[PDB]
Order: C-alpha cells, then structure tokens, then sequence
C-alpha cells in the first residue's frame, strides 16, 4: 500500500532493492535473495566418500532446489545428511568427526551417531538410610 | 579497657544466596572467506584467486579459534564428570529434597529415558529468557529457506557467508552434566560433597566460621529453611534486571554487533565507484572493472584481518574464563578449598553450579550476620603457673564475672576447654591474667 | 516564508508507510551530531 | 540533499499593499541572491 | 567518508577496551573494601 | 589529489587497525595481572 | 593552551586526536581504599586481620613455620623492630 504515484522501488537501510512495483500491471512484489550456503563434508582416510550434511536445510530442499543425487539421505537435527545410516539411538565416547550438538558421523559406510564423551559411575547401593 | 577490647559479634543469621555467571564459550563464527569477499561473480573469483593464500590464512586461524572452543567445552563438561558417582536406584521424579532442603528446581531429568528434558527448571527459567542460545540459533537458520516475509539478519549473514554453527555439545548434555553433578552432593555415596551428607556439609561449613554446633544442630529447620530461601531468592531474582542475566545477554549482544558490523563492511565502497559488484560488472567492462574490483577485495580482506584479529583477542578471554569456572567447580562445587574471597564474597559456606547459556551459573551461598552484640573480649588469657592460652577462632569473655569462650561468629557463652583453646608454656605480654582459670 | 538551501547530510526517518516524519541535520548542533552517529532519534544514556 | 541549515532563519519576505507601491521593496534585502537554492514555506490565505 | 565504517570500527574497539579497563579497576577497588569494618573513633592524626 | 590523499588514508587506516590489535592484546594481559592483584588482595593481605 | 614555548609530545599527540583520559576512580580514591583496607588490620575489629591483634596476628603466623611460641613471646619487641626495619627498607630501597 506503501507505493505513491510517483514511486516504484522500495529500499532497505543499506541501498538494496527489495521491492519493486511493476510499471506495466501495478502488481507488487518482494524480492528475496536466493539461498547461498556451504556443505560440510566428513571424511575418513579409510573410506571411499564423503558424509554430506547441508546445514539447516531439510532433504525434500536440497533435492528439489538444489540437486538430485543417488545417494541415501535423511533428516537430522543439524539438516539433511547424505550418505550416513541414521543411527542416533547408537553412541560413541570419542570422535574425528564432530558436527554439533552432541552428533558425530563414524566409519566403519558412514553412520550418524550421538557423541557422549563422559558418563557417570553408577552404584546399585540404596539411597535411603 | 584493662586487658579487653569491645567488638560486635553477631547474636543472629540468615543464609544469602549470590549469583555468579562465567563465560566458559562463545558462539562458533565461521566465514567463507571467498563467498564474503566475492558472492557469486566470476570476474571477482578470478581476481581474488590471484591473492592466493589470504583466505586459505583466514579459514586456518578461525579453524583453529573453534577447536580451542571445542577443546575447552570438553575440558569443562570433563571437570563437571570427574569423580561423580550415582546410585542406579536414583529417580528424580521420586527424590527431590533431603533433610527438609528442597533442590526439585536444581535438578532435571537423570538417565536417557527422559530424552533431552534433563534441563532443570532453572536451567529453563534461565535458557527463556536468551532466543540465541544454541538451539536459537539451529532454529534461526531453520527458518532461512521457510519463506517468511521477516528479513532476519542471521539469514543475511548467512546468505553472505557469515555463520554460527553449534557447540560440539549440546546444552542440553552440559545440563545433565550439571544435573548429574548436584545429585552427587545429595545422596549415598555424595561423591561431590566430600561423603557425607548435605545437611552435615552445611553444618560443618558453618561451624567452621566459628560458630557453635550447639546452636547449629538445635536450629537445624531454620537453616535448612533459611537455604531454600535463598535458592528461591536467586530464581526470582532473574526476573529484576539481574547484572548475571545482564552479562549473559551481554555475550549474546557483542557477538550479534561483531557479525553485524562485519556484513556492514560488504556495503563500504573503499573509493571504488560501487560498493556492489553487481552495478561494476553491468558498468565497465573486464580492464576497468579489475580496478574497481581490486579496491573491493582490499577492503573486504582487510575487515576480514581486522574481524580475525579481534576474534583471536576475544577467545584467549574466554579461555581465561572457563579456567577460573573449571577451578570454581573444584574448589567451590566439589570441594571446599581454604580461600576466603575466591568462592564469592563474605562468610562462604558452600556452592552450586547450573548450566547457562555459553557458562555456568554459579550460585555461592553465605553466612549472613542479621543483628549484633558489643561485647568486651580478650584474645588470650594468661593462667595458673603463667601458661597462656588463645581462642580457637573465637574470643574470651567475661560472663556472670567467670570466664568463658565464645565463637567469633555467633555470640554463645560456653565454658573454656582444650577443645576451643591453643596453649602456650609461655603466656605473652597483654595477656589478661586471670589466674583462677583451669 | 523563504531560507537559504545547500548540500547537506541529513538523517531521515521514514515510518512503517513511508512517510518521513523527523530529520535531523547532521552538522547543525552536538545533539544533532549524536543522532547522526547512532542513526536514532533518541541515543541511549551515554558519554560522547 | 538540498535541504535548509537547522537552525538559520526564514525571512518572511511576502509585501501587501493598498494603493501605494514603496520604491524600496525593490531593492536588497527584498531582492535576493538564489545561489544553490532556497526552500519556501507559504502561508496559504483563505479568504471568503 | 567512502571508507565508512572504518573510522566507527575503530571507536567501538577502543571503547569496548576502556570499558573493560574501567570495569576492572572498579572490580579491584571492590575487593580492596571488601568486608572493611573501620571505628568512627579512629583518628589516623593520632593512632598510627 | 584524490589519488594522492586515498595512499595516505590507506597507510593511516592500516597503522589504526595495527595499533588497535596490539591495544587489544596489551588489555588481556592487564586483565590477567588485575584478577592476580585481586588473588593476592584476598589471599596474602586479608588472609593467609 | 598555556602559551608555552615548550613543545610537549602529549599536546601534539592531542591535537592529532590521540590522547590519555583519566580513569573512572582517581588513584587518590585508590589510595583512600589502600589505606582504609590497612588501618583495617591495625584496630578492633580487625577485619582485615582474622579479628585478632596485629602483632597476635604475626607471631601465629611465625609459629606456623614451625618456630616454639615461647622464642616468639619472650621476643615480641626484636620482632617488632625486624618488622619496621624490614618496612623502612623497602621504603628507602625505592631511592636505589
Ligand atoms: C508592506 C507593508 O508595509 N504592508 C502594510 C501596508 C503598507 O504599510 C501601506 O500600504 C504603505 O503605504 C504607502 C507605501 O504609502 O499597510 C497596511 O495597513 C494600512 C494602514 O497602514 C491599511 O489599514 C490601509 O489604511 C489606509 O488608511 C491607507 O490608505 O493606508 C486605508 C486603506 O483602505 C487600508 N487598507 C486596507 C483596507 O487594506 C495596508 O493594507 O495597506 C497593512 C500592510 O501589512
Ligand atoms: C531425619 O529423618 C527424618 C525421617 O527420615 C526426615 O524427615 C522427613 O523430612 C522430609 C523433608 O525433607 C519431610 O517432608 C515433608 O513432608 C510434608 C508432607 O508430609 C510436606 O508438606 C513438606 O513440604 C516436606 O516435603 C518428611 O515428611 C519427613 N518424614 C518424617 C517421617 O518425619 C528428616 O528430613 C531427616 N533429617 C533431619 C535433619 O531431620
Ligand atoms: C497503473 O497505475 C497507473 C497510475 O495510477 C494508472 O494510470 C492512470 O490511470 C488513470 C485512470 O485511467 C488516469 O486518470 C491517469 O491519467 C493515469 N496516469 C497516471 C500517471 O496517473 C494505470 O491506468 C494503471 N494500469 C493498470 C493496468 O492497472
Ligand atoms: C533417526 O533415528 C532415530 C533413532 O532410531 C529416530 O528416533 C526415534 O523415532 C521414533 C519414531 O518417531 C520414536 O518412537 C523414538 O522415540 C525416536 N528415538 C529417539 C532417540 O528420539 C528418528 O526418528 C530417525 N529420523 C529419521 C528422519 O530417520
Ligand atoms: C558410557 O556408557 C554407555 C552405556 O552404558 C557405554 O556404552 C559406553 O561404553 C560408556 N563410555 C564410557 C567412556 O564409560
Ligand atoms: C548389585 O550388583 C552386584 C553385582 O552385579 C550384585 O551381586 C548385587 O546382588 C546387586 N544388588 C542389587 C540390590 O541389585
Ligand atoms: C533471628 O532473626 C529472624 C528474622 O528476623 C527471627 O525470625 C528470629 O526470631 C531471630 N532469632 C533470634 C534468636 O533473635
Ligand atoms: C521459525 O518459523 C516458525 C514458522 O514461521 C515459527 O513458529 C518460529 O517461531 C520461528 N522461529 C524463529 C527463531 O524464527
């Protein structure tokens, strides 16, 4: 509603385009910019490929928008992970490959696994006198 | 006033729980040098591939920053671990409070049948009240590609290359960390409360500021109510500006400034005639645009030098930090070390830990004198064959015109004994005679 | 009514339908030069 | 931009008369230098 | 000017450093006072 | 004098940023010293 | 701005736009809590000296290093004259 008759193209702080309305149709748009992102690989010497993990971005994305690819892949906490077994329910208590928030991929093919590196003594003794 | 000197000694008491907040981490920034400095254009890829190693330089010492972070998480959830011992019959939904202390909001869910809800409630009262924690920043990056209308800046950032990425723990393992750490004080073995149990720890704490057990173990209720008191004090507390809430928010809010000011260097036009690489390359063509580009990559790598060399003064701080924090779990947690103001201010008692958004909470708990006595007292008396005696952390005094000892934290007349007195074969100078003692 | 113009840097604040409703004039007053810098009508409580 | 210093003076340089015109309102300070520019505000007078 | 936030980068540093000067030396004299219980009779002119 | 006066706002600009980081790394080790003082404030002069 | 034909480094440096401000608390603040934190030894209630003597104080402290309190006592005043020669010289070892 913002657009008077003389104006056309909506600004940011920072003197980025983000917004237009269309001369010809009066339509009116945002504009968004389209996703740039990293992938983070894990390698083992001992294996043939990588362990991909798109961070954030969930597999129905990255297949759609980004690219296709034959290998397996699954959801996880951190984004969408290809190439590992997803194996949570499983731990390790030391890690080469740390991706975040207790996760970490392990080689035997890769799996997707939780990283618990302390634990507690336990006793079976009662706690009451 | 003859041998004596007059000083206030305390008649009554309270416990006061302090708060204290340590930095033990930071948020893990990581940049694409080559995506920062050229985004998607060819012709300046090409140009800063002529640089050379200056962003392979920039990769290698933020690489090495977040390992230091990585190494000194670990070391700290390593130092909360060390020595617990539980007993596997322990149920939290079950076993809560001990000896009439209440620890039900110190504690969260124990063992893996509960999932990631071993938070404590103050844990979650304190994790509320920061979005960016490291599960808001998962959740902010989430929603870049949802297509909201809401330009967050973290997705700017990230769209530019510039990214948090979460700790190698989670917060929700450093809370049941801490979670297993206060249950070790509270029952069978109390690993962490030096095997014996809490109400004793506390008992014998406040004894040994010099105050008698007598009135200790006849007040028992009082104290122990006195101490959850104070724990509910320091809860509450958090919703007043609180200076530990104040300093969280404060690790959160320089970060937040330090990536913002950096994603306002790609909009600096470094005396080219654009700051956008899109308006150079739709301008001139590849003889001049390499000169605007140039000015460009020189600007971009050097707020990125800039940026690495502030990132790298910071880290060593908080390595300084979450030294003192890993010493404080030793020496004010597990353990209570002969250090007067180390463990927070006053009468010391014992102390807490939870978990905080990139620290620990410290909660230190004091004895606190409500109302005092004047009292005449002597330091050392001087008795039968010229032997001297001296108060074990406490005073001479004369009462019903006898004397007797008293403790120098708790005004409480109690009859001189080898238990409360150092000898001397030798009395000193200004020792009060009194030569109808023993 | 009629005053002088000349280039000057001004800072403007437009509000949620794009109307400008306050400026200030960067170089004209201390006050001012504090706006500018903080880019905000009102600046925090501070030593400049 | 072009705008006004905060601060200077407007001079309010409107003349109404009857009959008589004073050889005087066509003169400096009446007439004025343009320079860069000038910036205007102009009661409007409704009248009935 | 074109250089921009070069010159705000270098302010905001070296007064985040101050910052963290002034706050130390408030946290020294703070342990300096701490629990300090002095007589209002005391007279360093004559107990000394 | 453009070309000129962007050579020395470059040399200028670069020796800020240089005696900044150095100014950053000077403060760490007067923190560091500070929290000893302290230690030694509590432990050797107010107790032993 | 004294008019000085003095040309002193800090006023050039100052007049470049790099200059020294003074710190929050004066170091005569400073020193008003040095001197508070060490009378606080001196008088009762000793706060700063466990609530006992000063002199009392040392001589435990002596004893602990594995010396008889009987020595100690029956030296109280070559003790105390160690200790305030000791003090004069440091205070005259600043002239070195
Ligand atoms: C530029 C300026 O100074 N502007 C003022 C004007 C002039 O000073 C005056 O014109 C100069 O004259 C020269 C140059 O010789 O005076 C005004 O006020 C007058 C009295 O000063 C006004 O009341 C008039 O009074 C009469 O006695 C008369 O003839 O002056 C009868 C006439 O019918 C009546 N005008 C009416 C009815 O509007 C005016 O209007 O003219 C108010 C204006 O703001
Ligand atoms: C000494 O031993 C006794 C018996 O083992 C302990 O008494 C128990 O103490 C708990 C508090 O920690 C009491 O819980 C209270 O229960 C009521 C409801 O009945 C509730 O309203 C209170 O808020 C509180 O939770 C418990 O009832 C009590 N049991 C008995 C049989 O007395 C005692 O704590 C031990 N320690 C000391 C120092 O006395
Ligand atoms: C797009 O918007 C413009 C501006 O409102 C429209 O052009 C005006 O249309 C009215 C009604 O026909 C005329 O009175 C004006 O003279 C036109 N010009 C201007 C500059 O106002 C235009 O008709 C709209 N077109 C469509 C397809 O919506
Ligand atoms: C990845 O593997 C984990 C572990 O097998 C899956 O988590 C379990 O999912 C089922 C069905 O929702 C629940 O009943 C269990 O309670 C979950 N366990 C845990 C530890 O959370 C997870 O669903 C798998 N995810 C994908 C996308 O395959
Ligand atoms: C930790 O506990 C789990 C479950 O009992 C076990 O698989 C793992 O080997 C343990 N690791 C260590 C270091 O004790
Ligand atoms: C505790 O564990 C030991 C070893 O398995 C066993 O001998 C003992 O019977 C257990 N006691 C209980 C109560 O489970
Ligand atoms: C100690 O102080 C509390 C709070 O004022 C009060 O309830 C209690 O009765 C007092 N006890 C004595 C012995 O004065
Ligand atoms: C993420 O997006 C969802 C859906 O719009 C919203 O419910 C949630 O609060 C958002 N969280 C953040 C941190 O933006």
């Amino acid at each position: 509603v913002y657009y008077n008759s003389w104006q056309n193209l909506l600004y940011d702080s920072n003197g980025n385009i983000i917004g237009f309305k269309d001369f010809v149709t009066n339509k009116t748009y945002n504009i968004f910019p389209c996703y740039a992102g990293r992938v983070s690989a894990a390698f083992h010497q001992n294996a043939s490929s990588l362990a991909l993990l798109y961070r954030n971005l969930k597999c129905s994305y990255v297949l759609n928008n980004i690219s296709l690819t034959t290998q397996p892949y699954f959801d996880s906490y951190l984004g969408c992970v290809f190439n590992a077994d997803n194996l949570t329910d499983y731990s390790v208590s030391s890690c080469a490959l740390r991706m975040g928030s207790g996760f970490c991929v392990d080689y035997n093919s890769y799996r997707f696994v939780t990283f618990e590196p302390f634990n507690v003594s336990f006793v079976n003794d009662s706690i009451e006198s | 006033v003859g041998g004596l000197y007059e000083i206030k000694i305390p008649t009554n008491f309270t416990i006061v729980g302090q708060e204290e907040f340590i930095q033990t981490n930071s948020p893990k920034v990581t940049i694409d040098c080559s995506l920062f400095v050229c985004s998607n254009y060819a012709a300046c890829h090409d140009l800063l591939s002529e640089y050379g190693t200056f962003c392979d330089n920039i990769n290698s010492i933020l690489d090495e920053v977040n390992g230091l972070l990585d190494t000194t998480q670990l070391h700290v959830a390593d130092t909360l671990m060390q020595g617990v011992t539980l007993s596997s019959n322990l149920n939290t939904n079950l076993h809560f409070d001990v000896d009439n202390i209440n620890f039900k909001s110190l504690v969260g869910c124990l063992g893996p049948h509960c999932g990631s809800s071993s938070r404590s409630f103050f844990e979650d009262l304190l994790f509320d009240k920061v979005k960016l924690s490291d599960v808001g920043f998962v959740e902010a990056y989430n929603n870049c590609t949802g297509g909201s209308e809401i330009r967050d800046l973290l997705c700017v950032q990230s769209f530019n290359g510039i990214k948090v990425l979460p700790p190698i723990l989670s917060e929700s393992q450093i809370s049941g960390y801490t979670t297993a750490a206060t249950v070790a004080a509270m029952f069978p073995p109390w690993s962490a409360a030096a095997g014996i149990p809490f109400s004793l720890n506390v008992q014998y704490r406040i004894n040994g500021l010099g105050v008698t057990m007598d009135v200790l173990n006849k007040n028992q209720k009082l104290i122990a109510t006195a101490f959850n008191n104070a724990l509910l004090s320091i809860q509450n507390g958090f919703s007043a500006p609180n200076s530990a809430l104040a300093k969280i928010q404060s690790v959160v809010n320089s970060n937040a400034q330090a990536l913002n000011s950096l994603l306002q260097q790609l909009f600096n036009k470094f005396g080219a005639i654009s700051s956008s690489l899109q308006e150079i390359l739709s301008r001139l063509d590849p003889p001049e645009a390499q000169v605007q580009i140039d000015r460009l990559i020189n600007g971009r790598l050097t707020a990125l030098n800039a940026y690495v060399s502030q990132q790298l003064s910071d880290i060593s701080l908080v390595k300084f930090g979450a030294a003192l924090a890993m010493e404080k779990v030793n020496e004010c947690v597990k353990s209570q070390s002969p250090r007067i103001n180390f463990c927070g201010n006053g009468n010391h008692i014992l102390s807490l830990v939870q978990n905080a958004p990139y620290g620990l909470l410290f909660m230190h708990f004091s004895y606190k004198p409500i109302s005092f006595k004047t009292v005449l007292v002597s330091p050392g008396l001087c008795i039968s064959g010229d032997v001297g005696i001296a108060p074990k952390q406490g005073y001479f005094i004369k009462h019903n015109d006898h004397w007797m000892f008293t403790g120098s934290s708790y005004y409480y007349p109690e009859p001189i004994s080898d238990k409360n007195v150092v000898f001397m074969n030798t009395c000193s100078v200004n020792f009060t005679k009194a030569p109808l003692v023993y | 009514w009629v005053t002088p113009l000349s280039k000057r840097q001004y800072l403007l604040k437009f509000d949620n339908r794009g109307v400008i409703t306050n400026a200030v004039d960067c170089s004209s007053s201390f006050f001012s030069e504090i706006q500018c810098k903080t880019k905000s009508l009102l600046p925090n409580t501070g030593v400049y | 931009g072009y705008f006004p210093k905060s601060g200077a003076n407007f001079r309010d340089l409107s003349l109404k008369g009857t009959t008589y015109l004073s050889t005087l309102w066509y003169q400096k300070p009446f007439l004025s230098d343009f320079n860069n520019g000038i910036f205007s505000r102009v009661k409007n007078t409704k009248l009935y």
